[PDB]
């Protein structure tokens, strides 16, 4: 409570949540997250 | 609970590299060009866990389109310029602090200076010396304008990776 | 990289196991590197304090040589006693004085002090850090927490493990180290600093003394942060119960600029730290009385 530091620790728990591609046939994203498809 | 941290730069910068060294200490061997990647880790903060989520962006014209959607309810930016291209270096001033300052005008940022360990190869340092950056010329820029404060690091050797993500952390948290 | 730390520090410490000579170790308490116990020493019956530090739970590795070389090479009427270190499996141990009064926290939480108390814990404790920061030594945790009393009164600073050294070569410290409502401002701004911080962090302190806590502590620490370094220092609460003296004295170390917030040194010659009363004036303080 008072004797909370601020260490920051080193990472751990990684996660790739999101990989976006670009289709170099069809000129499309590939791997969008579904909030961002119907902007653009 | 949770830091939001973009990472933006000119192309070829480093952007991936840091963030796949920091967060797994791995080098991606090849250079692929970044459309987007979402990753996250836990940091623990005086034993209390945060989601450390880190956004990598596009640094290439091509996905100009995409970049901005990242922007939104971001707690810290890493504005990353290669120490060894001082191109990169001027479109901090000149583009990427615009853009973000734009979007997100209260939200802290933090001028990363990347490849320092490339400052001894000599291979490289012909090539700036032909055509014809060093910690108090960028610590100047991050005072101008107005960064939360300059750092730098090498994705290879780790020299003050750490520290890049650490002094982040901390900006993030303070605002 | 644990062995080579482990090695580096195999050399620094004294030599053995002190389980060969204490017993009874019982926990007296917790800290950030690790907990505190008492031990008995086997021959004699003295009480003795061991600090035990796991090597593998430090963020900071490095800091675990300052709890060895600091109350070593910095022995002081004001300065915990640390007779022996060693290493114990993974652990650093440090065996030191039991310092019977306990941590001035414990007062400050459960009692008001007077200014003649105030006074003479003040000049304790700016005794020691005069003759720490002449040597470059910068304490870095200045706080009711880091004080530890005797059973008759007199006052020893302790807890060293955030300590750094300052010289010609490096002036100036950077790294974000100290306990979140006592750090000074231009340490949280990520400035660099000197000496100069313990005596912000003293002042912090002065205020815990008079109005019980620091700075907005009821605020979470990284809030009460962003307020230290960004607002105009802040203010005794008690202001009714409070001398012109005393103001006085705390208007010398809560300055934002570093340049001129007082030293150690000048603020020894202060007349507020003339109201301080002896030992003894502490005793009655202390939770047994
Ligand atoms: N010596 C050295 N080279 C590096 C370092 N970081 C990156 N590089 C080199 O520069 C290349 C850039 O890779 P990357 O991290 O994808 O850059 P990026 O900023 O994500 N480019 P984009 O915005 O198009 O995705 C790497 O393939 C690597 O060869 C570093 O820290 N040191
Ligand atoms: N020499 C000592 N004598 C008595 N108590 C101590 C001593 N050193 C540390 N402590 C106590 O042990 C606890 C943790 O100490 P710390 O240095 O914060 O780690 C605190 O409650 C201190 O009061
Ligand atoms: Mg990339």
């Amino acid at each position: 409570k008072r004797k909370k530091r601020v260490e920051i620790s080193a990472p751990s728990n990684f996660e790739h949540r999101v990989h976006t591609g670009f289709d170099q046939h069809e000129q499309k994203f590939t791997g969008l997250p579904r909030q961002w498809q119907s902007l653009i | 609970q949770t830091i939001k941290c973009v990472v933006v730069g000119d192309g070829a910068v480093g952007k991936t590299c840091l963030l796949i060294s920091y967060t797994t200490n791995k080098f991606p061997s090849e250079y692929v060009p970044t459309v987007f990647d979402n990753y996250a880790v836990t940091v623990m903060i005086g034993g209390e866990p945060y989601t450390l989520g880190l956004f990598d962006t596009a640094g290439l014209e091509d996905y100009d389109r995409l970049r901005p959607l990242s922007y939104p309810q971001t707690d810290v930016f890493l504005v990353c310029f290669s120490v060894v291209s001082p191109s990169s270096f001027e479109n901090v001033k000149e583009k990427w602090v615009p853009e973000i300052t734009h979007h997100c005008p209260k939200t802290p940022f933090l001028l990363v200076g990347t490849q320092i360990d490339l400052r001894d190869d000599p291979s490289t340092i012909e090539k700036l010396a032909k055509n014809k950056i060093t910690p108090e010329t960028a610590e100047k820029l991050a005072r101008d304008l107005k960064a939360v404060k300059y750092v730098e690091c090498s994705a290879l050797t780790q020299r003050g990776l750490k520290n890049v993500f650490d002094e982040a952390i901390l900006a993030a948290l303070l605002e | 990289s644990h062995e080579q730390f482990r090695a580096a520090l195999q050399l620094v410490v004294d030599p053995g196991d002190p389980r060969s000579y204490l017993d009874n170790f019982i926990k007296i308490g917790e800290g950030s590197t690790g907990i505190v116990c008492i031990a008995t020493v086997r021959s004699s019956g003295k009480l003795v304090a061991v600090k035990k530090m796991d090597l593998r739970k430090q963020q900071r590795r490095e800091l675990l040589f300052n709890e060895v070389v600091i109350m070593r090479d910095y022995q002081h009427e004001n300065v915990v006693e640390m007779y022996n270190s060693y290493l114990v499996g993974d652990e650093l141990w440090v065996v030191m004085e039991f310092l019977e009064g306990g941590a001035l926290t414990d007062i400050v939480t459960h009692t008001r002090m007077n200014e003649e108390q105030i006074a003479a814990v003040c000049l304790a404790v700016l005794q020691a850090l005069s003759v720490l920061h002449a040597q470059g030594v910068i304490h870095r945790d200045i706080k009711s927490d880091s004080i530890l009393l005797t059973h008759d009164g007199r006052v020893k600073l302790s807890d060293f493990g955030f300590c750094a050294q300052v010289s010609k070569e490096v002036p100036r410290r950077k790294s974000l180290v100290g306990t979140p409502y006592w750090m000074a401002p231009e340490l949280i701004s990520r400035l660099p600093y000197g000496p100069e911080v313990d005596i912000w962090s003293l002042g912090i302190m002065v205020i815990e003394m008079v109005d019980g806590e620091p700075p907005y502590f009821n605020e979470p620490p990284l809030k009460a942060m962003k307020m230290i370094r960004d607002n105009l220092p802040p203010r005794l609460k008690n202001l009714h119960k409070v001398s012109p003296s005393l103001k006085g004295f705390l208007d010398r170390l809560l300055v934002r600029d570093p340049a001129q917030r007082a030293t150690a040194a000048e603020l020894l010659k202060h007349p507020f730290l003339a109201k301080a009363g002896p030992p003894a004036s502490i005793v009655p303080l202390m939770r047994q009385n």
